[PDB]
DNA sequence: TATAATGGGAGCTGGCACGGATG
RNA sequence: GGGG
DNA sequence: CATCCGTGCCCTGAG
């Protein structure tokens, strides 16, 4: 099935990014009827909400990188090798 | 442009994991004074005052010379992370 | 450097029986060329009373 | 329901539609405790369901119910949400915030690529903050509130100051953009020079991807707080790092017009 | 100086009026200055003859007067009140049972007056009527999009004057006619006028077809009765159709006078499209007690005989200026006037029932809160009402010369296509197709033509000079498009010897299409070029070299000029300078002949031929609507002979009579070490050492002190905790004193407010039993200077409560203005232009040292980058910096007109009479070539640009006759490698100033819903982070900064607090917490009966509330 | 705990009343003479919170050593003012109603 | 659809 | 119809009239119905629209003192040729009426204005959005509260924890509540002239203190 | 924009939307725009 | 608290278009 | 309404 | 084939 670009974007799964899109009360109607949750998973979403978006430096990919010293480092390796 | 920026996003296989690198070195920089650095005092960066030359308060600046240096170790798991602000601690108090 | 005309209190006044208004005679004034014979001298205030 | 300055009264669409629901509700009640006939009491539930109609989405059906003298429909509770007014465009997905400033923008030839013209006050302003901690590091005031009194009037102003916005300012980068943001080069990251006088200083080279001249443009400036935004700032949205577009892969911040003559 | 002038064209007629578009129309509205049995059935007249006998006791209307102004102009202004005449009407109550009769003049309130000049004072703020052009009511003939071979036929009347009609033949046959959306067949209709089968079929059956379409055997059976019974059923379904009922509503719809006003050139319209008489503004008659066509069976009629293709008919285009019309000032206040007299008349109607149907008066039966209201909203709130645009005189003389088609009654943005925007043939003399904004208005907002007037009927016409053989007279006839498109008419600059014309062929147009033509068939021709373009688009120079995109600019811009101190008129004029300033009421002139006995810096006296000693007084130093001053400096001497007519004083931004919207500056054309990239300028200190580009602009400032419930705010010089160096220029009552110095954070005006009921913090009652000291009852609520603003206090205004003379709103006991004033220098950021569109903003101010300067040693004065000629295609500019060098040397200024100016070899013999003095001096004081100047002669004729071999004076000629020097750089002091234009261009300082624009703020207010940022310079407001600088950070990927955007930064009030705190501790920013906005969509949702739920991992309920809003 | 999802769905008449703290049995707004909210009008205090922190209407209980307290006077909590932008109403009808939104 | 037409024809029927 | 309250809250107004009329008629009296249920009707209406027609509700005497304020203005604005002042319209008035009496009255009388008022002719502005918000601290105030405490506490720490906390409990610094002193006595133990005197000495050290640092000055505004 | 491998994490979407829609203004013998948004 | 009084009243958003649904 |  | 609904550039602005 092939629909246009407004069609697509009022019909993605998230409610937060349809409503803010167009058609609020079409949308917040039927995702209302529906109890529909948002994952946020989208960038509008997290937008909406204040959140770090899912991009960039938000990435899961990159988020959890941690940085140390090579002081630091060892002197951690050696705490944990002592238990 | 920033010095070694090439070199510092050959080091990465993602640009924003360089940048969380930074800014989370940084933020190690400023909570534990500088004294955690990784770079002897002939490389500190310096800032030139009225007076003369200082230490450069920028802890990006900072972080990025240490990361160009190599002695800095970064990844995802490397240690837990309240073992590793309490080791940080116990090495650098506040 | 400096002008005091007396019975105006600024640049944007305007002097009654007079018909240049203080701007003009304020840029009229920057036209003054002024020698100074003694090299010690560094200022002067130069005084002016006229009517009619 | 506030004051304004003026002693006078300002409250929202909301109070009058809600004033017309209970007023119509509570005779619904007093006509149904006297035992009105039936057409009474239809007429009434009926204009009940109008004014609930009113409230939620009004101008949806039926003709849009407005304040006495006027034809301006009331505001409901729907129009506040949709719409290019509306919160979710105006409120949420794009907002009004501290740390950020506007003046007319300037060629800067001198400038390197990395770098921008910031005038001083601007500056003072944005970084006013950071410019207190300074103040009272050295010995410019006391503590931070009377480094802000100290502010507050411009001939208080000494020239000390100004080297300590010097300091504040060391390594740090702000973020310029213009109108209309067509893409992601509409805001893009320089050092700061400061410098007397009310404009701020563009490079020549990036007016391509802002699609700016100095024909009377203006230019908004940014204040990334924190060490990530800062560093985010300094290594993705430095105008010096993004020297290709993400469009075609060519070049974007190249050669043109008095350079490409020159050469 | 010597002023040369050029050009061969002889105007017979002079520009006319400038402003009595808006003059003529508001005094034949008035009709003031006529007495009452004169007056015409216009206007203020016709209204009240509209609205009058008000029937139900009959009150009847006898005459109207207006009274004279009670205050003048200027107090007005001072004093916040709108200028204005009183209004009385002269009614008599009349019993028809009786006979009784009861008169008395009633007061209706006042009606604002308009000023000389064409403008308004509405509670002191000066504003103007924009004329709005709209469809001229009538009958047209459009084609109907839907079917080819069939049209629409469309009868309107006047805005809010009734509805329109559409005739329409359908598919089946029948003629349908549509009205408020409903339709029917017109035959019923037709049956209700009286019409019978015979007449229609005898009128109309020569076109075949369409009469048996027309034919309804059941509408013909029936009488007009019964009829009239059926179209209202049709018309009102569910009202019970009694007869009376019908009767009225058909008459109220289409031949009620007071309900359908067709427009006089609508009625006119109707009568030449149709050929037929209307008796009235009415499309029927209800006479004899029954209906009788007017206007419906011709415009049937035409429309069978357009549809058959009969010859003589054709469709209408509505964008032709004979179809669209104008409503002027006079037009808009009377019906807004005539709404306010219908509402009287209600309220009249129903005073006619209740209270004693014996004992009334015509005062107990009249109020007039319903036209005061009427007229003040007209005159306050319309969108045709605007804030006067007085930045220079030609500002506001353009402002009272526009033509909208927004407004009440008009166009929304969304309703004008590419046909309403276009420029029509017919917009010929009429219409400037130069002066239009640039953006969305386009096509929407338009000037008027300088020699065009609107004429009664509200169609603009154009002059033209009768052609009679080859002769052309002097007689000119104002023409309307309609009648303008019946001849043939020559173009002005068609040759001529003496009155005859002395071409074999002419240029003319024939409906605005262009030909060749032999002097036989010319019947008019073409006054003046200056007739096709507004005033502004006049007032440039060589117009005929510049691209249309660019002279709009040049058009727009000279009207942001901004009034300079040592302000100039241009050494390249039109000839239109002097005339602007005459119309645009700014200047002074002498009445008759006579003798200045006095000339002051206040005032000018001057004797007339009378003998009669008239005094003038002098505007000094007053604020204009957008700032700028408005001041007037007197040009005679005491005991100066002068005539009628004769300059007394200077207006703003005009010198000796002429316009002078900037100065005249020594460029060069040569790019500059990147400093002019892009359009920006570079300018010589010079230009500020001499006071060049440094206007005055004034800014008011106002504070109330007023009644409270807590306490009455006091105006004072006693504020609580501040030093003597605070309070040092304020005045024993709290005032600034007038002439001292205030800079941002200065106080203005001292003010103390009762403090609020606040119970003390335990940290305060501790500071306070530390220090001993009792917090004061009042607050400092002191006005003071904002950021960015500042200078000389000039003047104070200060209204108390109980003083003679002023009362304030109800709770305001004083009212104080302070007036501030500063001299602006020009300086980097601010904007200039010329009249060619070239724009650019100041880059570099650089030391005179460092100019390019020519041989002698004299320096350029504004250094222009040749990059934005080509692209622009604006050569004006050009001719006028090589004609302007030309009266550099030669010491005089010249006035090239529109379209027959100078031309080149003119120009060039300017040029050499100009280096004669240029180079001959030089040679006379003992001086050759120089050796830079050989060497740019060598790289020059490698150029092409001199003949090789000549002597390098006659080298240096040719350069010069090309316009173009030998130019020396004053930083090395070698010469520039090539021949570089340099010469006089006039330039303005225009409105944009980076005074007024530079803003920046780290913390402020915020709003009351949504706690986010406020918006604005003047409420120290953020910059709106939109959707799209949202897109921006997005697509970097920086997530940090853009939540900083969404949090820290804005409406998260935990987040900010602690950011703030934060950063003035030296600590880093904390973790961002939910946005307010936010919590307000939730509530807002919730107030929907939606149930958002903010859900963890586990799908359990997340408090973003934090407990605060769950019991 | 950190928010993950975001679910809308309808409110039950009993979901409404759970949020309400009191039903606006009155179109009055606030006083004319004392510029106070009035009892059971849109602006009541006793329903939506207090104008002032930790401060009840009538005044006798002013800081937070009472907090969660009901004056029996005035009859208002002493809590932060900011539950005036949290805390909603109802609006009991007499007749019930459609919800436009599921109508048109 | 015009709630006064309604009440009225609603009257009338008495 | 016009005076703020639309046709169908007037006709269903009346009919609570009408229904009053019903059950106060009385047949007897041979007048029709019409007569005695006009009254009762006219009455409902003109009550409902003193009660209703405003946001900030007035008493129903108030509405027709302000109502006749309006006819005599109106009267003397028709008379005057001009509108009245405050002192015309007291003398129309009569006695009890001054001009600051017509001024109060037209004050209390002021209707509120809409915050979604349009601003520019554009539908891209609202009034509320140049409305501040004076209720929520800034946050240079929020900072300057929580610094001023963090003085305190600084000033008060060169004291004994005794004294220090006596001016604590004395002040309302702890608990919120401002103790007498011989609650302060009773807590310490000692008599509340001794209690006096110990806070008398610490007021003296922190006085002291003060002018030495010169610190809390600034927070004195 | 750097002639390299993307890197995790980059928002690709956003930034296709804005490398179509930028030159939108300058779209005009010509479909143009119309036929892009009919597309 | 009583003469009789018995179906409103604006005059829309009317020179845009285009398309996605439901009748 | 004005500006880019 | 009609009819109703809902969209239709961004930032500034200022009496
Ligand atoms: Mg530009
Ligand atoms: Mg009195
Ligand atoms: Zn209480």
């Amino acid at each position: 099935l092939l629909m246009g670009v407004t069609k697509s974007a009022l019909s993605t799964k998230s409610w937060l990014s349809a409503a803010s899109f167009q058609n609020t009360t079409h949308v917040l109607t039927e995702a209302a009827i529906a109890g529909k949750k948002d994952e946020l998973i989208g960038l509008k979403e997290n937008v909406i909400l204040g959140r770090l978006i899912p991009a960039g430096t938000g990435s899961d990919f990159v988020r959890f990188t941690q940085v140390v010293d090579q002081k630091t480092l060892k002197a951690i390796e050696e705490a944990r090798k002592e238990a | 442009a920033e010095p070694g920026i090439d070199k510092l996003f050959g080091m990465v296989d993602s640009k924003y994991r360089l940048t969380v690198v930074v800014a989370k070195r940084a933020q190690q920089l400023l909570r534990h004074g500088f004294k955690n650095t990784v770079l002897e005092p002939e490389e500190r960066p310096k800032m030139q005052t009225l007076e003369g030359l200082f230490d450069d308060p920028n802890a990006v600046t900072w972080a990025m010379k240490e990361l160009l240096t190599g002695r800095l170790v970064f990844g995802e798991n490397l240690v837990p992370e309240d073992r590793l602000q309490k080791e940080m601690e116990r090495l650098y108090p506040v | 450097t400096s002008v005091y005309i007396e019975d105006v209190l600024h640049e944007f006044s305007t002097i009654p029986g007079v018909k240049e208004d203080v701007v003009e005679i304020i840029l009229n004034l920057k036209e003054l060329v002024v020698r100074f014979l003694n090299p010690s001298l560094q200022t002067v205030t130069l005084l002016l009373k006229a009517e009619g | 329901m506030v004051q304004v300055d003026g002693g006078r009264f300002a409250t929202s669409d909301l109070n009058d539609l809600y004033r017309r629901l209970i007023n119509r509700n509570n005779r619904l009640k007093k006509l149904l405790a006297q035992g009105a006939p039936e057409i009474i009491i239809r007429n009434e539930k009926r204009m009940l369901q109008e004014a609930v109609d009113a409230l939620l989405d009004n101008g949806r059906r039926g003709a849009p119910v407005t304040n006495p003298g006027s034809d301006r429909p009331l505001r409901s509770l729907t129009d506040i949400l949709s719409g290019k007014q509306g919160r979710f465009r105006q409120n949420l997905l794009g907002k009004r915030v501290d740390y950020s400033g506007r003046s007319v923008i300037v060629v800067g030839p001198q400038l390197k690529l990395h770098q921008c013209g910031l005038p001083k006050r601007m500056a003072l302003e944005l970084f006013k903050p950071f410019l207190l901690k300074k103040m009272e590091e050295k010995g410019i005031a006391p503590n931070v509130k009377a480094a802000r009194r100290m502010l507050e009037r411009q001939r208080d102003i000494k020239d000390e100051v100004w080297d300590a916005l010097e300091e504040v300012i060391h390594g740090k980068v702000v973020l310029l953009n213009r109108a209309p943001t067509l893409h992601r080069l509409g805001i893009q990251a320089f050092q700061p020079v400061l410098v007397e006088g009310q404009s701020i200083q563009l490079h020549p080279l990036v007016c391509e991807a802002f699609n700016a001249d100095f024909d009377g443009d203006q230019m908004a400036v940014h204040v990334p707080l924190s060490s990530f935004a800062q560093a985010e700032a300094r290594i993705q949205m430095l105008s010096a790092h993004n020297l290709l577009s993400p469009a075609s892969g060519e070049p974007l911040a190249k050669p043109s017009r008095d350079i490409i003559l020159g050469l | 100086m010597e002023i040369k002038r050029f050009g061969r064209i002889r105007e017979v007629i002079p520009l006319p009026p400038l402003t009595e578009i808006q003059v003529e129309s508001y005094r034949r509205a008035l009709q003031a200055d006529v007495p009452p049995e004169k007056r015409e059935n216009v206007g203020i007249q016709a209204a009240f003859r509209e609205t009058f006998p008000i029937e139900e006791l009959v009150l009847d209307f006898l005459e109207y007067r207006l009274g004279e102004p009670p205050f003048p102009q200027d107090e007005c202004r001072e004093k916040d009140l709108t200028y204005q005449a009183p209004l009385y009407a002269r009614l008599q109550l009349i019993h028809k049972d009786t006979g009784l009769i009861k008169e008395d003049e009633v007061f209706l309130g006042h009606i604002p007056l308009m000023t000389e000049d064409g403008s308004f004072i509405i509670n002191g703020a000066d504003r103007v009527i924009v004329s709005q052009i709209h469809r001229s009511p009538g009958v047209y003939f459009t084609p109907d999009p839907a079917r080819p071979g069939r049209y629409i036929a469309s009868i309107i009347p006047l805005p809010k004057r009734g509805p329109w009609i559409d005739l329409e033949v359908e598919p089946n046959g029948v003629v349908s006619m549509k009205v408020n959306k409903r339709k029917f067949p017109l035959v019923l209709l037709l049956r209700v006028l009286g019409y019978d089968q015979e007449t229609l079929a005898r009128e109309l059956g020569a076109y075949g077809e369409l009469v048996q379409g027309l034919m309804d055997e059941s509408v013909f059976a029936m009488r007009p009765e019964e009829a009239l019974i059926r179209l209202f059923t049709l018309l009102r379904p569910g009202d019970p159709p009694k007869r009376d009922k019908a009767v009225a509503y058909v008459y109220g719809l289409i031949a009620d006078p007071r309900r359908y006003d067709l427009g006089e050139a609508g009625r006119y319209k109707a009568e030449e499209k149709l050929g037929i008489r209307l008796s009235g503004r009415t499309l029927a008659r209800f006479e004899d007690g029954e209906f009788k066509d007017e206007v419906f069976l011709p415009t049937l009629r035409y429309l069978f005989a357009l549809t058959a293709g009969v010859p003589g008919h054709e469709v209408d285009d509505i964008d032709h200026l004979g179809n669209r019309r104008i409503r002027t000032v006079g037009e808009l206040m009377t019906d807004q006037f005539r709404v306010g007299l219908a509402r009287l008349a209600r309220g009249v109607r129903e005073r006619m029932l209740m209270g004693s149907e014996d004992s009334l008066t015509p005062a107990k039966l009249v109020n007039s809160r319903p036209l005061e209201a009427a007229i003040r909203e007209f005159f306050s709130r319309s969108q045709l009402s605007q804030f006067k645009d007085e930045t220079n005189p030609l500002s506001s003389l353009r402002h009272k010369r526009r033509i909208s088609a927004l407004g009440p009654g008009g166009l929304t943005r969304e309703r004008a296509g590419f046909d309403v925007r276009d420029v029509h043939r017919t917009h010929y003399g009429r219409i400037c197709p130069v002066e239009t904004p640039e953006g969305a208005n386009i096509g929407l907002i338009t000037s008027l033509a300088a020699y065009a007037r609107v004429d009664e009927l509200g169609f603009i016409r154009t002059p033209y000079r009768r052609v009679v053989g080859g002769v052309v007279t002097d007689e000119v006839v104002y023409m309307t498009a309609t009648e303008e498109d019946r001849y043939t008419i020559a173009q002005a600059n068609t040759p001529l010897e003496g009155n005859r014309i002395a071409a074999e062929r002419v240029v003319a147009r024939r409906k605005g299409e262009p030909v060749i033509v032999s002097p036989e068939e010319v019947e008019f021709m073409d006054v003046s070029p200056k007739q096709v373009f507004s005033v502004n688009t006049n007032l440039i120079p060589f117009l005929e070299h510049d691209d249309a995109n660019r002279a709009l600019m040049g058009s727009n811009m000279q009207t942001q000029a901004v009034p300079l101190i040592r302000a100039q008129a241009p050494v390249v004029m039109t000839g239109l300078e002097e005339r602007v300033v005459r119309d645009s009421l700014a200047a002074l002139y002498a009445e008759e002949d006579g003798e200045v006995a006095k000339v002051d810096g206040n005032r000018i006296v001057v004797r007339y031929e009378d003998g009669r000693l008239v005094e003038y007084p002098l505007r000094r130093f007053y604020r204009s609507n957008q700032g700028t001053a408005l001041d007037q400096r007197p040009r005679v001497v005491v005991g100066q002979r002068v005539r009628k007519g004769d300059l007394l004083a200077d207006g703003p931004a005009s010198e000796n009579g002429f316009l002078a919207l900037g100065q005249n500056v020594l460029v060069a054309i040569m790019p500059f070490d990147g400093y002019n990239f892009e359009d920006a300028i570079v300018i010589s200190e010079e230009l500020l050492k001499r006071d060049f580009y440094t206007s005055i602009h004034i800014e008011r400032y106002e504070i109330e002190a007023r009644d409270t419930k807590l306490g009455p705010e006091r105006i004072t010089r006693d504020i609580p905790h501040l030093s003597e160096a605070a309070l040092r220029d304020l005045d024993e009552e709290g005032v600034v004193r007038i002439g001292a110095e205030v800079k941002p954070g200065d106080i203005l005006v001292g003010r103390t407010s009762f403090k609020g009921e606040s119970e003390p913090t335990p940290e305060e009652r501790l500071l306070r039993s530390i220090f001993g000291e009792k917090a004061r009852d009042v607050k400092d609520t002191s006005l003071r200077v904002p950021p960015g603003e500042g200078g000389i206090v000039v003047r104070t205004v200060r209204l108390r409560r109980g003083d003679p003379g002023v009362e304030l709103k109800p709770g305001v006991r004083e009212v104080v203005r302070v007036y501030v004033a500063q001299k602006r220098k020009l300086q980097v950021g601010d904007k200039l232009a010329n009249r060619h569109g070239n724009k650019g903003v100041v880059a570099k101010i650089l030391p005179v040292e460092d100019m390019p300067h020519l041989p002698d040693g004299t320096p350029v004065d504004v250094i222009l980058n040749p990059l934005g000629v080509p692209s622009r295609m604006n050569l004006g500019q050009i001719l006028e910096t090589h004609l302007g060098l030309a009266g550099y040397f030669l010491g005089q200024r010249y006035i090239s007109p529109i379209f027959d100016g100078a031309k080149e070899p003119e120009i060039k013999e300017l040029l050499a009479q100009a280096f004669e003095v240029y180079f001959g001096k030089r040679k006379g004081e003992g001086f050759g070539v120089d050796k830079r100047e050989v060497e740019v002669l060598r790289r020059a004729e490698k150029l092409g640009l001199v003949t090789p071999g000549k002597t390098p004076e006659e080298q240096l000629k040719e350069l010069f006759l090309q316009g173009k020097v030998v130019l020396y750089d004053g930083r090395t002091g070698e010469p520039i490698e090539g021949p570089i234009v340099v010469g006089q261009m006039f330039i303005m300082k225009l409105y944009h100033m980076v005074e007024d624009k530079m803003h920046a703020r780290s913390t402020g207010p915020y709003s009351l819903i949504t706690q986010q940022p406020l918006g604005g310079k003047a409420q120290f407001g953020g910059q709106r982070f939109g959707e799209m600088e949202v897109w921006a950070l997005e697509a970097y990927g920086a997530a940090h900064t853009l939540q900083e955007m969404l949090t820290l930064k804005s409406d998260d009030i935990e987040g900010r607090n602690a950011a703030y705190e934060a950063i003035i501790k030296g600590e880093d920013v904390p973790e961002p917490s939910v946005p307010e906005s936010f919590r307000v969509l939730v509530k807002e949702l919730q107030a929907l009966a939606l149930d958002v739920q903010t859900l963890d991992e586990k799908d359990n309920p997340v408090d973003i509330f934090e407990g605060l809003a769950s019991k | 705990k950190e928010v993950r999802k975001v679910r809308i769905a309808l409110a039950s008449p009993e979901k409404i009343r759970s949020w309400s703290y009191g039903e606006v049995e009155k179109p009055e707004t606030i006083n004319y003479r004392t510029l106070k909210p009035e009892r059971d009008g849109l602006f009541d205090e006793r329903i939506f919170g207090p104008i002032k922190d930790y401060e009840c209407a009538c005044g006798k209980y002013k800081r937070q050593r009472f907090e969660g307290k009901v004056c029996e006077r005035c009859g208002v909590e002493v809590t932060k003012s900011i539950v005036r932008r949290y805390r909603m109403g109802h609006i009991e009808l007499a007749t019930p109603a459609a919800h436009i939104w599921f109508v048109k | 659809s015009d709630p006064v037409r309604q009440y009225l024809h609603e009257i009338g029927q008495v | 119809t016009g005076r703020g309250l639309s046709f169908l809250d007037l006709i269903q107004e009346g009919n609570q009239g009408l229904i009053r009329a019903v059950e106060k008629f009385e047949y007897k009296r041979r007048f029709k119905f019409s007569t005695y249920a006009t009254w009762w009707i006219r009455q409902a209406i003109n009550r409902a629209i003193a009660d209703q027609a405003r946001t900030i509700r007035i008493p129903v005497h108030m509405v027709e003192t302000i109502n006749k304020l309006s006819r005599t203005a109106r009267q003397l604005q028709q008379e005057l040729g001009r509108e009245p002042t405050y002192e015309e319209i007291a003398e129309a008035m009569g006695p009890g009426w001054d001009a600051k009496r017509v001024e109060e009255t037209l004050k209390i009388a002021q209707e509120p204005v809409s915050l979604e008022t349009p601003i520019g002719d554009e539908k891209d502005s609202f009034y509320g959005d140049f409305i501040p918000d004076e209720h929520l601290p800034s946050p240079v105030d929020a900072a300057t509260q929580s610094l001023l405490s963090e003085e305190l506490e600084k000033a008060l720490s060169k004291l004994s924890e005794r004294e220090a906390m006596v001016l604590k409990l004395r002040k309302g610094l702890i608990d919120g509540r401002e103790h007498t002193l011989e609650e302060v006595g009773a807590f310490f133990g000692v008599t509340r002239e001794r209690i006096r005197q110990i806070e008398n000495k610490a007021l003296r050290k922190l006085k002291y203190h003060e002018s030495r640092t010169r610190k809390l000055r600034d927070f004195l505004d | 924009s750097m002639a390299r491998p993307v890197s995790i994490g980059e928002a690709v979407g956003i930034v296709a939307a804005q490398s179509i829609g930028e030159p939108g203004t300058q779209l005009t013998i010509t479909q143009g725009l119309p036929r892009v948004i009919e597309l």
